[PDB]
RNA sequence: UAAGUCGACAAGAAGAUGGGCUUGGAAGCAGCCAUAAUUUAAAGAUCUCGUAACAGAGCACUUGUUAAAUCUUAAAAGCAU
């Protein structure tokens, strides 16, 4: 994983998804991606 | 649609009665080796006078016997009932 | 310089885009209805490039045997096994069935100068068309009675058309016992002069074509049908056989 | 939703019984959204669940179907729970006639899968334990939830069965999560079908 | 005579089988017509141009008219029914099968820009 | 899966060897019966000329080798009388845009193509197709055309 | 956009040809240069992998199946993260 302020798809196979959003917190921008896990970005910090 | 499973088909239908569109349809999603891998399926087509009832038969690989009328169901649910037989028995090799 | 309301002479308004495929390759099908009077529609299954060039490669075959002495035009390369668009093909056989040319009224028309040219738009793509087949074909049990309608069961899944400049029944059954063989009207060719037909490449190809239905002169025809018509020797001597009666 | 549209067929045998709009009172809340309890019983047991009121099925027992649709799909409420209750319609009724199933296979030398009885934490009587030896120094057991049928064809072989899938897939899940598949030998448990990518080496 | 090959040229290096001589050219005439016409597709300085070439064109175009100076919208990207006529004779029939093959390369020419043009992005 | 491979080897020149040996040994297939049974094949042409060769080796290594017609490139450079260069063979153009090797006339181009239609694969191809498609190869080794 | 959009799914993605050069090897895919043609429903002397080099898997591209009756894709602007 890589916390970047700006995230972007680096193939086909990458999904741009919030999650942990909740009735507590608003949640992160991810970069999921099944094919490279190299490809896993956040955006955002706790 | 997964075919591997089947053995034989043959298919008796008349091409100008709209009731064997559905029939028509089933023979396209055979694959192209299906001929290589050693399946049997004889076609026969009736004349346009006087067309039969169209008849659908089919064979899977456990001896099991398919028969169902082409003019009452339509072909999404011909694939349905397909599926479940070869689903079964994947689940039952595995 | 070109004003806005100008229109290219050779572009009229298109009902949809043209610069697409779609609409371009309906153009083409329009066209071979009206030209082609004997076509054969069969039904290819997932056939593989190297199968089809062999099935392809006994018609040329077969179609250069034909005797054709009498200095009568070389119609034995225009016969083509084509893949068609199932679906803008089913539009095609509309637009000739449902739309009457001669039933569009002129109107003006802006040239490059901008001065006023009455023009009529009658071409397959204009709007006129669209809307003719499309309320032509409310109708349901009235468009089964047509020609279209003998054949709508025809157009469904994917279709491989043969297209014969002429009707010729010579040419009808050099290609009809290579594509749908049936002795002893229509036997396959022999295996000690033709070697190619029965290869592991062509015999599989030949496995997966069906003759489902043809078109003769605009006219729906049963498998059963094209028989009768292959067995004749010729056209022209089936007419003196009348005369002498 | 292109899924809330296609109606339900139901099979011989599966019988489904809506329910009337209901407000379960709560002290917490001051406006409850009304619900609808849905009842779909048959040969292998019966499932129930509560929709949103703004969801309206066409009920056909006639020719046995049952479509979907909602009061608005201008909402965005309103579209997600329509595909949603379909999802789970279409599940309940493909589990109360067939029934749902999972496969788990155990790769690895000295994966093993036991089904015994551990009277000792018995949630319910009669309650099954499957025990795995995953190369751990403690025993892996774990008892199997209420509704769900558990045995082991082969010793490297789990068959999960029930008629909520929800409860299935989740309880194949925990078996899963002891010994997750890594990526250099295949080893772990794999859960229907799952496969994993190796490395050159 | 329009070949540079008269007849009787040893034909070099194209005969593989060995109870056979290399072939021999034969005469001209004999030759198919169709091969004298596949060889039809094989396709300071500038300050001069710049005097004449520039100058020259705009004498001959006579840019006074708006007919010969419209886009020429190219057959693939055109709307016109084809030449082709119901019951119109053999003449019409194969006179008609001809634009529709000619329609074919218009359209296969813009699909290699078009991949190759998807290639280069 | 019915591994295909791709060798050039000799006209009566078959033995276990770079262009045979690796090809085929590894895989499993009994080499030195494919060694003469290409001979009986290959009888009737000049000794070392190159034969390109699609063996198709099925499941339980049984191999069925099409033999196929020399080289388009092979023909087009030796009927052009170009120099030998290295490795003994005659070498095409380095630059096919700027170097001429030879002037092949298109009385030529109608023979070779007529040599090409002994496949059966190739035997349907009409022959006004397949005089320019070896007019289009000719751009690419540096011969030029002369009417 | 019912001439079926969009997504998914099935198959195909020809031949000369293992383009020439190059290198121990370069076969669409180290690099150099060319890359007008041809035949097809289509198919870059080749966009992403892969092999010591072949092979092999996708893409661009093409057909069919399912299926939308205000429901497609993109750009810019306002307000938020
Ligand atoms: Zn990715």
């Amino acid at each position: 994983m890589k916390v970047h302020s700006a995230i972007k798809k680096r193939c086909e196979h990458c999904k741009v998804v919030r999650r942990k959003a909740n009735k507590r917190q608003n949640g992160y921008l991810y970069i999921i991606c099944p094919a490279n896990p190299r490809h896993k970005q956040r955006q955002g910090y706790r | 649609m997964l075919t591997r499973f089947i053995t034989d088909v043959s298919t008796r239908f008349n091409p100008f009665s709209a009731k064997a569109k559905a029939a028509r349809l089933f023979l396209s999603f055979l694959p192209p080796n299906a001929r290589s891998n050693g399946m049997n399926i004889t076609t026969q087509l009736l004349p346009r006078n006087s067309t039969e009832t169209p008849l659908l038969y089919v064979k899977f690989k456990d001896g099991k016997e398919m028969n169902l009328d082409v003019e009452n169901m339509g072909i999404k649910s011909i694939v349905e009932e397909v599926d479940r037989h070869s689903r079964i028995l994947q689940k039952q090799a595995d | 310089r070109l004003p806005d309301d100008y229109v290219p002479p050779t572009q009229p308004p298109s009902a949809r885009p043209v610069d697409t495929r779609k609409s371009q390759l309906l153009r083409t099908y329009t066209s071979m209805l009206r030209s082609t009077p004997l076509m054969l529609i069969f039904q290819h299954n997932n056939l593989t490039a190297i199968e089809w060039a062999a099935i392809r490669r006994e018609l040329s075959l077969a179609l250069s045997n034909v005797p054709v002495p009498e200095g009568a035009p070389d119609i034995t390369s225009k016969i083509h096994l084509q893949v068609v668009r199932t679906r803008i093909f089913d539009v095609a056989l509309k637009t000739v069935e449902f739309f009457d040319p001669s039933t569009v009224e002129p109107t003006t028309a802006t040239t490059a100068t901008g001065t006023k040219v009455p023009a009529t738009y009658n071409h397959d793509l204009s709007k006129h068309a669209w809307k003719a087949v499309k309320e032509a074909t409310k109708n349901t049990e009235a468009v089964e009675k047509t020609v279209y309608g003998q054949l709508a069961p025809l157009l469904v899944g994917p279709v491989a058309i043969l297209t014969l400049p002429s009707v010729s029944p010579a040419h009808l059954g050099a290609a009809l016992s290579v594509l749908a063989p049936s002795p002893p009207a229509f036997p396959a060719p022999s295996r000690k002069k033709n070697p190619g037909y029965y290869d592991l490449t062509c015999q599989s190809g030949l496995q997966k074509l069906l003759l489902v239905g043809g078109r003769i002169e605009g006219k729906a025809f049963d498998y059963d049908g094209i028989k009768w018509v292959g067995g004749i020797e010729n056209g022209i001597e089936g007419l003196r056989a009348q005369l002498v009666h | 939703s292109k899924l809330g549209r296609t109606p339900l067929s139901i099979p011989p045998g599966v019988e489904i019984t809506i329910g009337e709009p209901f407000v379960k009172r709560d002290m917490t809340q001051w406006k409850q959204q009304p619900k609808r309890k849905i009842t779909v019983q048959g040969p292998l047991g019966q499932l129930e669940m509560d929709i949103p009121d703004f969801i309206k099925i066409d009920h056909d027992a006639e020719a046995r179907r049952a479509t979907l649709s909602v009061a608005n799909r201008d909402e965005k409420e309103q579209r997600e729970m329509w595909g949603t209750t379909w999802a789970y319609l279409n599940r309940f009724i493909m589990g109360v006639s067939e029934g749902h199933t999972a496969v788990l296979r155990l790769v690895g030398i000295g994966y093993r899968a036991t089904i015994d009885t551990r009277p000792e934490k018995e949630e319910y009587p009669g309650q099954q334990f499957v025990c795995l030896k995953l190369g751990f120094s403690h025993p892996v057991e774990m008892g199997v939830p209420k509704g769900m049928k558990a045995s082991t064809p082969q010793p490297t072989r789990i068959l999960l069965e029930g008629i909520n899938r929800e409860q299935v897939m989740t309880f194949a899940a925990d078996i899963r999560r002891w010994r997750v598949p890594e990526p250099y030998k295949g080893k772990g448990i794999f859960v229907n079908g799952e496969t994993i990518k190796l490395k050159q080496k | 005579a329009i070949s540079s090959c008269p007849a009787g040229t040893k034909l070099n290096g194209l005969n593989y089988f060995k109870n056979k001589a290399d072939p021999v050219a034969l005469p001209d005439e004999e030759y198919p017509e169709w091969l004298w016409r596949c060889l039809e597709v094989q396709k300071k300085q500038r300050r001069l141009a710049m005097k004449r070439a520039r100058a020259q064109e705009a004498k001959i175009l006579a840019s006074g008219d708006l007919e010969a100076l419209a886009p020429k919208i190219p057959l693939q990207k055109q709307s016109v029914n084809l030449p082709g006529a119901v019951n119109g004779g053999v003449q019409d029939a194969v006179l008609a099968d001809e634009k529709r093959e000619e329609l074919r390369k218009a359209m296969r020419k813009e699909r290699k820009a078009k991949i190759k043009e998807s290639n280069y992005l | 899966v019915e591994q295909v491979v791709k060798l050039i080897v000799g006209a009566g020149q078959a033995s276990p060897s770079p262009p045979v040996g690796p090809a085929l040994g590894s895989k499993g297939i009994k080499s030195m019966d494919f060694c003469k049974e290409f001979n009986a094949r290959t009888a009737h042409i000049n000794t070392g000329t190159p034969m390109p060769v699609r063996v198709t080796v099925r499941p339980d290594r049984s191999f069925h080798f099409d033999v196929r017609t020399p080289h388009t490139s092979w023909l087009l450079l030796n009927a052009a009388e170009a120099p030998i260069g290295k490795g003994g063979k005659r070498k095409g153009a380095s630059n096919p845009g700027k170097e001429v090797v030879g002037t092949v006339s298109l009385k030529h181009v109608y023979e070779i193509a007529k040599i090409k239609q002994s496949e059966l694969r190739l035997s349907g191809l009409p022959l006004e197709g397949l005089c320019r498609a070896v007019i289009y190869q000719a751009r690419s080794i540096g011969i030029n055309v002369i009417p």
